[PDB]
C-alpha cells in the first residue's frame, strides 16, 4: 500500500559523473528505507541500509541520504561496473514494498561494431531448417540497423534480433540478427549478405557469403 | 518550560551520547523540543525498547535528578571497562555513553556478577541498561570469554532474561553487532537486581524523577 | 559466508501449485535471529515481496497473495520453501530466496532481506518441456578481423526458458556474449552464444560450448571446429 516512486526511471551518464536517484514514498517512513543494486543475472545486493548506512564491501562512492518522504542515492564517480537497476525499498510497513527501479546506463565514446556472418551448419541443414547469423560485436551507441540481403533483395519478416545488456567493463553492446529459412527456400538463392549501418562506421559494412563455398 | 535537546534525541540524551553533554541541567520541564531527525542519538546501534512510552513518560517532569546508581570506581572490581566505540566518538576519539558502562572480561575470565540497588529515595528511579550482541563468536569470546551468556534484570514489578544472539546485522555506523537498550521505573521501596555472566551494558547513572 | 540457492527453473501447469525450495549454507535455518524470505519479479516488471518465515513460528505474507502462499522450514536439509497454489500466468516470474537479520531499531520485523539468491525462473504453462538442439557457428573467413576470430553455438527450439551457456567448462570467459533469447513463431525459444578469440589460437585451442537447460535436465556440449 505504501507506493515507492523513483525518479528518474532510467538515466545515462559518463564515467566519473555524479549520479543521483530520488525515491519518494506515499507517506512518511522515517529512515526505514534501503537501496538495492541489481545487475543482470546476479543476486540483488543491499547497498544502503536505513537511508544512509553503507554496507560491507560496497565502494565509498555510493552514499544514501534523506528521511521522511524524500530519499537520495548518490554515485559520486560512476564506473562501468555500476551498470544496473537500482531499487529503493521501504521497511516501515508490511508488506515491504520496492520502487519501480532506476536503470543506470553508461555513456561512453562511439565504438564501431566488428561484424561477422555465419552460414547454416550442415547438421542444421540435415533437419530442414537453415539459420544464418550475423553478429555485431562491442559497439556504442546501442542504435544499429541490420538489413539482410538475399541475392541483392532486401529481406523482411524472416529475421529476429537480440541485444545484450551493456557490458560491465567496456560499456558496449553486442547484437545478433538471425535469418531463418527452410532448407528449400535457402537453396533457391545464392548470395546471403548482412549489411550493418552504425554511427561508428563511415559507410555501411557488408559481410556476405555464397552458399556452398 | 520546554526542554531543549538541540541536536540530540531523547535516546541520545537519556543514555548519554557523548555529543549530548553540553545540554544544560534542568530539574523540571514540560514538552521536549526534539528535531525531526536528530543527529545524535543511539550512537551504538540497537533497539531501544518501549521508546515511545519513555518519550511520553518524560514529556513532563517535576523533579529530575541524575545520580550514580552504580559508581564506576567501586562497583566493578572483578571486571574491566571496554574502550567503547568509534561509533560513539567524542573529540576525534572513541568513547561511549556516559550513563552506561561497558563491562568486559578481567584477565581470562568474565566473572559472574550480581548487583542490586534499593530505591532509598522517596521518588521513582529511571534505570537504563543494555545487552550487547556481538556479530561473531570470536568477538563474544574475546570480550566475555564464554560463548553462551545471559543477562537477568529483576525487580518487584520487572523480571526479564536476555540471551545474546550472535549474528551479523546490516552495517549501521560501521557496526554489525548491536546493543539493545532497556529500561524500567523503580518505585520507592523496590529493589532491582542485575545478574549476568557476560554482555551486560551496565547502568552507571540513573534518574530519580517525579512524572507530571 | 552464507549461501542461498533456489531450486531449479521450470514449468508449473495453470491452477496447480508452485513449489520452490531454497538451500541454505553457512548458518542454521533454526536460528532465532534470522528470517527467511521470498521475493519475485515478473518479466518486465519490478520486485514483489511474497513473505517471510521464522523458525519460531513467526510468519507474514503479502496480503496480495496471503491465501495462496504457504512457507516452511526443513531443519534436516537446512532449507526453506515456498508453495503457491492456483497459479496463473501472472505468477510467471523470477523467484528469489533471501535471508535477513532481525534488527527492530532500523527495520520492521522480517522486512529487510540483505542476502539474496540469484533467482529461479518459473513459467506457468500447460505446454511441455523441450530441450534444445545445439548447432555450431564455426569460425571461418567470414569471421575474422585480423588477430581476432568469432565463433559460437546456436541453441534452438527449447521451452521453457532458461538456458545457460558456458565455454570450455568455464575456462573461457573473456569475449563471450550469450544473447537474450528470442521467442519464435513456434512458441519455442532460441538463442546464440558467441566468443571472440585470437585467430592464432584457432588451430590449436579447442572450443566447446556447454549448454544447460535445467527445465529438461538437459546438458549438451558442442565442439566448434574451424571450417
Ligand atoms: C553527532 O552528530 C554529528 C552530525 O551532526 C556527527 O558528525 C558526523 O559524523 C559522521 C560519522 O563520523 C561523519 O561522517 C560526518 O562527516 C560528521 N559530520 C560532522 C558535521 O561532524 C557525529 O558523529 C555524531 N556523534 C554521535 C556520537 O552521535
Ligand atoms: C547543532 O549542530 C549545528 C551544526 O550543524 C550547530 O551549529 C549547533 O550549534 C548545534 N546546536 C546545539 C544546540 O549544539
Amino acid at each position: 500500500d505504501i507506493v515507492m516512486t523513483q525518479s528518474p526511471s532510467s538515466l545515462s551518464a559518463s564515467i566519473g559523473d555524479r549520479v543521483t536517484i530520488t525515491c519518494r514514498p506515499s507517506q512518511n517512513i522515517r529512515s526505514f528505507l534501503n537501496w538495492f543494486q541489481h545487475k543482470p543475472g546476479k543476486a540483488p545486493k543491499l547497498l544502503i541500509y536505513a537511508a544512509s548506512n553503507l554496507q560491507s564491501g560496497v565502494p565509498s562512492r555510493f552514499s544514501g541520504s534523506g528521511s521522511g518522504t524524500e530519499f537520495t542515492l548518490t554515485i559520486r564517480s560512476l564506473q562501468p561496473e555500476d551498470f544496473a537497476t537500482y531499487y529503493c525499498q521501504q521497511s516501515y510497513n508490511t508488506p515491504p514494498t520496492f520502487g519501480q527501479g532506476t536503470k543506470v546506463e553508461i555513456k561512453r565514446t562511439v565504438a564501431a561494431p566488428s561484424v561477422f556472418i555465419f552460414p547454416p551448419s550442415d547438421e542444421q541443414l540435415k533437419s530442414g531448417t537453415a539459420s544464418v547469423v550475423c553478429l555485431l560485436n562491442n559497439f556504442y551507441p546501442r542504435e544499429a540497423k541490420v538489413q539482410w540481403k538475399v541475392d541483392n533483395a532486401l529481406q523482411s519478416g524472416n529475421s529476429q534480433e537480440s541485444v545484450t545488456e551493456q557490458d560491465s567493463k567496456d560499456s558496449t553492446y553486442s547484437l545478433s540478427s538471425t535469418l531463418t529459412l527452410s532448407k528449400a527456400d535457402y537453396e533457391k538463392h545464392k548470395v546471403y549478405a548482412c549489411e550493418v549501418t552504425h554511427q561508428g562506421l563511415s559507410s555501411p559494412v557488408t559481410k556476405s557469403f555464397n552458399r556452398g563455398e | 518550560a520546554p526542554l531543549q535537546l538541540g541536536n540530540c534525541s531523547v535516546a541520545g540524551w537519556i543514555l548519554g551520547n557523548p555529543e549530548c553533554e553540553l545540554l544544560i541541567s534542568r530539574e523540571s520541564w514540560s514538552y521536549i523540543v526534539e528535531k525531526p531527525n536528530p543527529e545524535n542519538g543511539t550512537c551504538y546501534p540497537g533497539h531501544f525498547a518501549d521508546y515511545e512510552e519513555l518519550r511520553e513518560q518524560l514529556s513532563s517532569v517535576s523533579s529530575f535528578e541524575r545520580f550514580e546508581i552504580f559508581p564506576k570506581e567501586s562497583s566493578w572490581p572483578n571486571h574491566t571497562q571496554n574502550g567503547g566505540s568509534n561509533s560513539c566518538s567524542h573529540n576525534g576519539e572513541s568513547s561511549f555513553y556516559k550513563n552506561l558502562l561497558w563491562l568486559t572480561k578481567s584477565g581470562s575470565l568474565y566473572p559472574n556478577l550480581s548487583k542490586s540497588y534499593a530505591n532509598n529515595k522517596e521518588k521513582e528511579v529511571l534505570v537504563l541498561w543494555g545487552v550487547h550482541h556481538p556479530p561473531t563468536i570470536q568477538e563474544q569470546t574475546s570480550l566475555y570469554v564464554k560463548e553462551n551468556a545471559y543477562v537477568s534484570v529483576v525487580s518487584s514489578h520487572y523480571s526479564r532474561k536476555f540471551t545474546p544472539e550472535i549474528a551479523k546485522r546490516p552495517k549501521v555506523r560501521d557496526q554489525e553487532g548491536r546493543i539493545n537498550y532497556y529500561w524500567t521505573l523503580l518505585e520507592p521501596g523496590d529493589t532491582i537486581i542485575f545478574e549476568a555472566n557476560g554482555n551486560l551494558i551496565a547502568p552507571r547513572y540513573a534518574f530519580a524523577l517525579s512524572r507530571g | 559466508q552464507v549461501q542461498l540457492e533456489e531450486s531449479g527453473p521450470g514449468l508449473v501447469k495453470p491452477s496447480e501449485t508452485l513449489s520452490l525450495t531454497c538451500s541454505v549454507s553457512g548458518v542454521s535455518v533454526t536460528s532465532d535471529i534470522y528470517y527467511w524470505t521470498w521475493i519475485r519479479q515478473p518479466p518486465g516488471k519490478g520486485l514483489e515481496w511474497i513473505g517471510y518465515i521464522f523458525y519460531n513460528g513467526d510468519t507474514n505474507y503479502n496480503p496480495s497473495l496471503k491465501s495462496r502462499v504457504t512457507m516452511s522450514i526443513d531443519t534436516s536439509k537446512n532449507e526453506f520453501s515456498l508453495r503457491l497454489t492456483s497459479v496463473t500466468a501472472a505468477d510467471t516470474a523470477v523467484y528469489f530466496c533471501a535471508r535477513g537479520t532481525e534488527d527492530l531499531g532500523y527495520c520492521s520485523s522480517g522486512s529487510c532481506p540483505n542476502h539474496w539468491g540469484q533467482g529461479t525462473l518459473v513459467t506457468v504453462s500447460s505446454a511441455s518441456t523441450k530441450g534444445p538442439s545445439v548447432f555450431p557457428l564455426a569460425p571461418s573467413s567470414k569471421s575474422t578481423s585480423g588477430g581476432t576470430a568469432a565463433l559460437g553455438c546456436l541453441v534452438k527450439d527449447y521451452f521453457p526458458e532458461p538456458v545457460t551457456v558456458s565455454w570450455n567448462s568455464g575456462a573461457l570467459t573473456s569475449g563471450v556474449h550469450t544473447f537474450p533469447a528470442v521467442l519464435q513463431s513456434s512458441g519455442l525459444y532460441s538463442l546464440s552464444s558467441v566468443v571472440t578469440v585470437p585467430s592464432s589460437s584457432l588451430g590449436t585451442q579447442t572450443y566447446i560450448c556447454n549448454v544447460n537447460h535445467k527445465p529438461s535436465n538437459t546438458k549438451v556440449d558442442k565442439r566448434v571446429e574451424p571450417k
